[PDB]
RNA sequence: ACGGGGAAUCAGGGUUCGAUUCCGGAGAGGGAGCCUGAGAAACGGCUACCACAUCCAAGGAAGGCAGCAGGCGCGCAAAUUACCCACUCCCGACCCGGGGAGGUAGUGACGAAAAAUAACAAUACAGGACUCUUUCGAGGCCCUGUAAUUGGAAUGAGUCCACUUUAAAUCCUUUAACGAGGAUCCAUUGGAGGGCAAGUCUGGUGCCAGCAGCCGCGGUAAUUCCAGCUCCAAUAGCGUAUAUUAAAGUUGCUGCAGUUAAAAAGCUCGUAGUUGGAUCU
């Protein structure tokens, strides 16, 4: 078929610059900061099914 | 920190201590001196010296 | 025809316990059989049997205590050494705490734990437990 | 039944021996023919020279023009039609220059949609797809 | 390879040397001489290695050069002169004399001896031989060859040479019943009465050897050195008196020393 | 031909599963509970566990009065009751299957440290280590996974030139008392 | 296809690899033939031919990096024309000389080990803590975090000094000086439908562009493409291609199958092969 269309999409979609956000702690910080929120205090835990990226 | 473990000799006279000493730790003292050429500069004589035959062989570099 | 008549005698005893039967017969016998067979005993699994003497060939009646789970041959008869017994113990045995492999050896028909016991080796025959 | 006796040895040796060549895997990697037809000769990857840009209809449940290249080898010649993988990619690549082209991930077999492409370029100009897709380099004038 | 070779890798020495793997890449080839080169100690190995005098080959040279190492009553400068088994070193510069005599582990034990022990050395003749108009010749493990032996003397036996003249003095039989050490093999440097030799011929006889606390072992004729008549050696032994310790009384030893300290 | 030594030794091993709720979440817990870096740090004690039981397996088939069973196994005891793993009561090849990784977590350095009062917590812990603040007998140990032997336990101080431990207040309070 | 010691993987059994530093062999562009010597059919010896090739005043002369660097070529694919005989050893007439053997540095994300990228406190907040069978009158002797909040402490990355190291150096170690609050001294590589950890959130595209190892997603509410935010997997590492091992009891000795899924010869005889009944204190 045509080539003419070949960086159609990723050249049509509008450029959104990644916002300025603070930096992540690395190494042993990071993986505390994981258990910390797995483990030590979690409240909305009453028999239901919630995800840590859950948008609902 | 604490502490630094070395080796050391203790030479009965200054004489057996050139004698028997390695040239290097002799030459930290102060008491020997080595070549001041290279090992290449001394190679490429040689070879060099190699290609003559005779007293000129002595009439190289 | 047939060969390893221990095999025979080994399968007519499996499937006798499996039909729940209280008796065997196993013909023909042989000095092997009874040999196992006397192995078998001395740890409970069978109990007592009988020679039938006819004049060619022995037969067996074999009583049976409901407790054998399986008895099998190993054919051919491979040569084991001692330090082979416990591979050969862990592919035929359902557990350390029971079941015994019978080896023909220098010093006798017996289970590999007697085996150990006279720190000797010998050709498998077979297995029960 | 297989045979159990003591001096089997020979027999079973010569049977695992013979059937082992009635698998397709043993018999592709132990016969020398898929070697002698592999483009890449054994190889990972392979540098060609682009002869052209192609695009293949992807199969039929699918539609879309899959962007591809028509390579020639530089180690044997052979030609080879080569996946772009990313968007806009193609863009990338300009006909007649120097191409790394690695497998398309199934050890000589098609991926998915594209029939009868099994490579895929890697490298244009002797810098990475990857680094021209996400702009960290840029194709050397 | 063509004519003989003259390097030896540090990894193929031998294991008795107990040299390290990071030091070089070759060890001291042993000069050719009385012993061979894997039942040798290298001169360089022993003033270096063993005896600390010496912290690299240049000052082995320097020590050997000065000629204040004798090896069996003869000055020797070369460092990587072959001293093997029943070899007396003497270092008259420092006043002690050593034996080389085999360890249990198999290995070359500094054994240091008395001036007076370091006037002779046991010598297991190899071969006994007619020759030169009908005078009896004797070699020796040390390979050095003795005209007019006594008549009694054959081979496997033990001799005792004085170093200074180099003639036997005295000699030792290979009866059951006599000391013996193992110079090769397993059993290599264990000391024990032989009990019996089972002739094998056209091949290797075997000889049985019990130890002084009752352990029995075997080795090939080859491999054994009568030391004493009886049981009783002609030569000083290490502090291990050829018995070997199994691994779980050597840590038992081992643990009882270190709990006495402290 | 060189005088160098290639021998070299993988100290983990990888996980067969790479996305398992259970191990991820079993991993995650001891990290957060005994401070470590990353999985590999538990892969790692994981893997000198697994040798051990190994071994111990390998022993416990021999006969009991094999003397190489008796001189390993004996060994092997000796060396898991030295960190303090294993007590000196259960001196039996069959208790070394008993243990857990975190039996051999407890014994590193980090947690000793934390566990003695040096550290508010095992994160203090860990960066006073890596800070020169620790040491054991008179050694200045830098090193977390240290895994501590029994008669170490009593000589963890804090070390005699740390500003914790013996004076020279450290490069920030130096600074601050200059300033005023 | 150099062989072996060995390597990878591996429940048991196995499968694959081993040009590669140790041992043995072979070769020095291809063959062949020798001289000397104890030892060579030697190539950093010679003689010739074959291929290639250097200088030439055209008469002649001189070649052999599969040694160490380095260059070209080949390719997916691999480092300095460095320093030294100080170490390990070797050779010599030799304590002294020589060694691109070897050692030392340079390049090095082959690979392996250790291990930073923050820790703590207060403040506001949240959570539990038989808190009274509901509202900060028994809720700070515990714990968490967007906290660009507030504080002091602690550090080595780095720069630099003197030692130390070493032939001489470097590096590490050791002092000392400066060195952290977006501690901007900034962690990445892949992914977020399932397999398989992680969003049917927002915008764009509209069977296009693309994704997708496989099943599939995309035709106007795309959880799958292109992006933003968020999340999660490993982490100074992660992705891809290819070979290989396990998974593969899909080569089955352990341990597979053959009625219909692939499969028992049309049927007998029959040699080798394989396997062969009881019995002897």
């Amino acid at each position: 078929g045509s080539l003419a269309r070949a960086g159609k999409v990723r050249g049509q979609t509008p450029k959104v610059a990644k916002q300025e956000k603070k930096k992540k702690k690395t190494g042993r910080a990071k993986r505390r900061m994981q258990y910390n929120r797995r483990f030590v205090n979690v409240v909305p835990t009453f028999g239901k099914k919630k995800g840590p990226n859950a948008n609902s | 920190g604490g502490k630094t473990t070395g080796f050391g000799m203790i030479y009965d006279s200054l004489d057996y201590a050139k004698k028997n000493e390695p040239k290097h730790r002799l030459a930290r003292h102060g008491l020997y001196e080595k070549k001041k050429t290279s090992r290449k500069q001394r190679k490429e004589r040689k070879n060099r010296m190699k290609k003559v035959r005779g007293t000129a062989k002595a009439n190289v570099g | 025809v047939r060969m390893n008549v221990l095999a025979d005698a080994l399968k007519s005893i499996n499937n006798a316990e499996k039909r729940g039967k209280r008796q065997v017969l196993i013909r023909p016998c042989s000095k092997v059989i009874v040999r196992f067979l006397t192995v078998m005993m001395k740890h409970g699994y069978i109990g007592e049997f009988e020679i039938i003497d006819d004049h060619r060939a022995g037969k067996i009646v074999v009583n049976l205590t409901g407790r054998l789970n399986k008895c099998g041959v190993i054919s051919p008869r491979f040569d084991v050494q001692l330090k082979d017994l416990e591979k050969w113990q862990n592919n035929l045995l359902p557990s350390r705490q029971f079941g015994f492999i019978v080896l023909t050896t220098s010093a006798g028909i017996m289970d590999h734990e007697e085996a150990r016991r006279k720190h000797t080796g010998g050709k498998i025959l077979g297995f029960f437990f | 039944g297989k045979c159990r006796g003591l001096r089997t040895a020979r027999k079973l040796r010569s049977h695992r021996r013979d059937q082992k060549w009635h698998d397709k895997q043993y018999k592709k990697a132990h016969l020398g023919t898929a070697l002698k037809a592999n483009p890449f000769g054994g190889a990972s990857h392979a540098k060609g020279i682009v002869l052209e840009k192609v695009g293949v209809e992807a199969k039929q449940p699918n539609s879309a023009i899959r962007k591809c290249v028509r390579v020639q080898l530089i180690k044997n010649g052979k030609k080879i039609t080569a996946f772009v993988p990313n968007d806009g990619c193609l863009n990338f690549i300009e006909e007649n220059d120097e191409v790394l082209v690695a497998g398309f991930g199934r050890k000589g077999h098609a991926v998915g949609d594209i029939p009868g492409v099994r490579f895929k370029v890697v490298k244009v100009a002797n810098v990475s797809l990857l680094a021209l897709y996400k702009g960290k380099k840029e194709r050397p004038r | 390879a063509r004519g003989p070779k003259k390097h030896l890798k540090r990894v193929a020495a031998p294991k008795h040397w107990m040299l390290d793997k990071l030091t070089g890449v070759f060890a001291p080839r042993p000069s050719t001489g009385p012993h061979k080169l894997r039942e040798c100690l290298p001169l360089i190995i022993f003033l270096r290695n063993r005896l600390k005098y010496a912290l690299t080959g240049d000052e082995v040279k320097k020590i050997c050069m000065q000629r204040f190492i004798k090896i069996d009553g003869k000055v020797r400068t070369d460092i990587t002169y072959p001293a093997g088994f029943m070899d007396v070193i003497s270092i008259d510069k420092t006043g002690e004399n050593f034996r080389l005599i085999y360890d249990t582990k198999g290995r070359f034990a500094v054994h240091r001896i008395t001036p007076e022990e370091a006037k002779y050395k046991l010598c297991k003749v190899r071969k006994i031989f007619v020759g030169t108009k009908g005078i009896p010749h004797l070699v020796t493990h040390d390979a050095r060859t003795i005209r007019y032996p006594d008549p009694l003397i054959k081979v496997n036996d033990t001799i005792q040479i004085d170093l200074e003249t180099g003639k036997i003095t005295d000699f030792i039989k290979f009866d059951t019943g006599n000391l013996c050490m193992v110079t090769g093999g397993a059993n290599l440097g264990r000391i024990g009465v032989i009990t019996n030799r089972e002739r094998h011929p056209g091949s290797f006889d075997v000889v049985h050897v019990k130890d002084a606390n009752g352990n029995s072992f075997a080795t090939r004729l080859s491999n054994i050195f009568v030391i004493g008549k009886g049981n009783k050696p002609w030569i000083s032994l290490p502090r291990g008196k050829g018995i070997r310790l199994t691994i779980a009384e050597e840590r038992d030893k081992r643990l009882a020393a270190k709990q006495s300290s402290g | 031909p060189v005088a160098r030594s290639w021998v070299c030794r993988k100290t983990y091993v990888t996980p067969r599963r790479p996305f398992e709720k259970s191990r991820l979440d079993q991993e995650l817990k001891l990290i957060g509970e005994y401070g470590l870096r990353n999985k590999r740090e538990v892969w790692r004690v994981k893997f000198t566990l697994a040798k051990i039981r190994k071994a111990a397996r390998e022993l416990l088939t021999l006969d009991e009065k094999d003397p190489r069973r008796l001189f390993e196994g004996n060994a092997l005891l000796r060396r898991l009751v030295r960190i303090g793993v294993l007590d000196e009561g259960k001196m039996k090849l069959d208790y070394i299957l008993g243990l857990k990784i975190e039996d051999f977590l407890e014994r590193r350095l980090q947690t000793q440290v934390f566990k003695l009062g040096l550290a508010k917590s095992i994160h203090h812990a860990r960066v006073l280590i890596r800070q020169r603040h620790i040491r054991v007998r008179k050694q200045v140990v830098n090193i977390p996974s240290f895994i501590v032997r029994l008669d170490s336990q009593k000589h963890i101080d804090f070390s005699l030139r740390s500003p914790y431990g013996g004076g020279r207040p450290g490069r920030v309070k130096r600074k601050n008392a200059k300033k005023g």
